[PDB]
């Protein structure tokens, strides 16, 4: 099992751990604005 | 728009990546400038036989 979860790793790479910290941070960041945005619109 | 928190450091990180893919799109332009100056003159001889 190990050897083929390798293997069709190896063919399409995973995407790094940079990307996924990238994009852990928009994700926050959209959150967070959008958040910020629902108090300000009923206020 | 990663700049905008104001830390530069994740912001070199990213310009030092995007290098490589701009390498890589430099290697394969220059090889189309030929390839394309060279399938026109086989045409040409395809047309003339």
């Amino acid at each position: 099992i190990l050897e083929l979860e390798a293997e069709r790793e190896l063919l399409n790479p995973p995407p790094s751990p940079l990307d996924k910290k990238f994009e852990q941070w928009e994700e926050q960041q959209a959150v967070e604005a959008t958040l910020a945005a629902m108090k300000a619109r009923r206020s | 728009a990663a700049l905008d928190r104001g830390n530069e450091q994740l912001a070199r990180e990213a310009l030092g990546q995007r290098q490589s893919y701009q390498s890589h799109t430099e290697a394969l332009g220059k090889s189309l400038g030929e390839q394309r100056a060279l399938v026109e003159q086989v045409r040409g001889q395809l047309q003339k036989l």
